Order: C-alpha cells, then structure tokens, then sequence
C-alpha cells in the first residue's frame, strides 16, 4: 500500500 | 515470517525536455508486485504479479491517486532541493524515496522505513524509533526541523504500524502459493583453464530464493574474500536468482580450495570443491 | 554529483542448450544516474523484441535493470549486450559467454 509523503522537503 | 514490503520511488528532473520522470515499484520480499510509470501509455498503478490481478478497481484507483499526489511531491522537492543547494536550473537531478515495513515470525512490525535521497545520496531518514529524524547535511537539517515541527513522524508511524503492516499480510495471503516458498541454491564448482601456471575455479549458485546468499572461497580454513571475483546477485528471470564467485589457483592445488554457500534454504551450509 | 559505473552481466535464464528456446539476459546494476542505454545484440545487430524490468534501486540507492529477450541459441550465433552510460567514455559491449 502506497504511503503519502505529507510535506515536501 | 519474516517478510518485508518495500516501495522504491524515483523522480528525475528533465529540464528542456518536459516534466520530471516518475516511477514507483513495490516489492514483497524479492518479488515485485506493483508499479506506477509516468512514461507509460496510460500512467496508472498496475499489478506486476499474477496474484495481484484479483484486486477490485477501488484498490487501483486509490493507489493511483496516492501515486499522482507523490509525483507532485517530487516535483516540488526537486525544485526545493535545487534551491537549497543553489544549483543551476538546467541540470538533471534525482530524488528517491524508500519506505516500507518488516514483519516477522508472528507477522507484526519489526522495523519501519522512511528514507529519502537526493542525487543518489542519503538526505533524510526516519530513525528506528519512528519518532526522530537523521539528516545527512545541513540542508536536510532545515527539512528535519520543518518535519519535526509539523509532527510528520507520527503520520509516517501511523502508516507503518497500520496500512503498511496490515496490507503486507494481505499480500502474503494472496500470493501464499509463491511468496512463502524457499528455493535452495543448486551449487557446484567448475574448472576453466587460465594460463600455464594457474586455473580459474568458479563456484555457481543457481535457482535460489530469496536473493540473499553468501558465497565464500577458503584455502585450508583461511578465507579468500580479498582475492576473489564476486559478481552481483542477478535475477534469472523466472523468479529465482543466481550468483558466482571465482578464484585463480595454481595448477594441481584445486582440492585445497573450498566454496561455502550460506542460504536460508540450506539446513547446513554447503562446502564444495571441484 | 556522484557517479556509479554500471556492472554488466550477460547470461541466459536457463543453461544454454542448442535448439531449445531460452531467454537472454543483460543485467545492469549499481549505476547512477538512472539514464542508461541497453541493447541486446545478435551477431552485432540490435534485437527489437527486448523487454526490460521497471527501474528500481538497491539499499545504497544505486539503480538496476534487467533487459531480456527470447532466443534459441545455436553454435554459431553470437550474442552480446551493449551498454552506454555517462560513466563510460564509449559504449561497452559484453559478449554472451556460456560460462559466465
């Protein structure tokens, strides 16, 4: 299941 | 168990050619099962293992939108990284994500992963405590501060303990006919003339799964991992893996060299000679 | 900024027997950046029906790919893999050797 990255670097 | 779920996500900026390339692949142990390719004819999350073709359309729809969201994340992060390091806007750059979870004998979380890389080097990574971050340089310290203030470690930890681990069990049941197997390596030593003074002994390992294996040459107990050629473990293409290790030995002294194979499918490590 | 030279392996899926269909593999691994040219050659000519795995990478972030094609080996047919990468000054041709 793919995981969202909530905030960019 | 144990078992592992991993996603390997890559974005490559292409200035003057168009939007960044974006590709994500999913692995259960050493078996790929899903992919998203921004350069495909119809970019969409799709199965790459036969035991995934029985999922409903809402699985692929939700996974596709998550992948499309992450693609925008990579576009922003690539531009932000370019700015952080004050690099030219005309160069191609790479950003990589590597995340997933390990389950064990009883099928619960051993370790979660949230790793990030810029141009092939460590950038930031979630520590094993699933609470703190390790930044690779001072630019990544900016990122870490920002993610610490927002508490994103709790967002990732909730995924690692929830979705990552529960869906890994579901995958392990859908492909229980193939994923839980353990193929022992078929190993042997071959002989190849080299010169008038020495000869090449090549020790093969074939048809094994999973991919992790150890090949070692020894000369009368003492070990030879300095002097030997050892190629990377390679896929056969049918779901098993191969590897070999070779050593140059003087003529007439082949029987003094032994090859040792360690593998999860091997009750006792094999020791072979020519 | 950093560069990793690809390691190239050419081999068949099953032990080579003349007359029976097989698969010819060219495995490129441990390279960076990801742009790479890989072609399989039959007697020096590019094979068209070549498939390749989806781009993935290892724990050290280095990429790897597997190009493969169906072929029926003979005693005279020469096979090889041609790889070009920014780390290589010119394309590297690795011939298929039944013992490697």
């Amino acid at each position: 299941y793919y995981s969202i990255a909530p905030h960019s670097i | 168990g144990p078992h592992s779920l991993r996603y390997f996500v890559t974005a490559v900026s292409r200035p003057g050619l168009g939007e960044p390339r974006f590709i994500a692949v999913g692995y259960v142990d050493d078996t790929q099962f899903v992919r998203f390719d921004s350069d495909a004819d119809n970019p969409r999350f799709e199965p790459r293992a036969p035991w995934m073709e029985q999922e409903g359309p809402e699985y692929w729809e939700e996974q596709t939108q998550r992948a499309k969201s992450d693609e925008q994340w990579f576009r922003v992060s690539l531009r932000t990284a370019q700015r952080y390091y004050n690099q030219s806007k005309g160069g191609s750059h790479t950003f990589q994500r590597m995340f997933g979870c390990d389950v064990g004998s009883d099928w619960r979380l051993l370790r979660g992963y949230q790793q990030f890389a810029y141009d092939g080097r460590d950038y930031i990574a979630l520590n094993e405590d699933l609470k703190t971050w390790t930044a690779a340089d001072t630019a990544a310290l900016i990122t870490r501060r920002k993610w610490e203030q927002a508490g994103d470690a709790e967002y990732y930890r909730a995924y690692l303990e929830g979705e990552c681990v529960e869906w890994l069990r579901r995958y392990l049941e859908l492909g229980n006919e193939t994923l839980l197997r353990t193929d022992s390596p078929k190993a042997h030593v071959t002989y190849h003339p080299r010169s008038q003074v020495d000869v090449t002994l090549r020790c093969w390992a074939l048809g094994f799964y999973p991919a992790d294996i150890t090949l070692t040459w020894q000369l009368n107990g003492e070990d030879l991992t300095q002097d030997m050629e050892l190629v990377e473990t390679r896929p056969a293409g049918d779901g098993t893996f191969q590897k070999w290790a070779a050593v140059v030995v003087p003529l007439g002294k082949e029987q003094n060299y032994t090859c040792h194979v360690h593998h999860k499918g091997l009750p006792e490590p094999l020791t072979l000679r020519w | 900024a950093i560069q990793r030279t690809p390691k190239i392996q050419v081999y068949s899926r099953h032990p080579a027997e003349n007359g029976k269909s097989n698969f010819l593999n060219c495995y490129v691994s441990g390279f960076h950046p990801s742009d790479i040219e890989v072609d399989l050659l039959k007697n020096g000519e590019r094979i068209e029906k070549v498939e390749h795995s989806d781009l993935s990478f290892s724990k050290d972030w280095s990429f790897y790919l597997l190009y493969y094609t169906e072929f029926t080996p003979t005693e005279k047919d020469e096979y090889a893999c041609r790889v070009n990468h920014v780390t290589l000054s010119q394309p590297k041709i690795v011939k298929w050797d039944r013992d490697m």
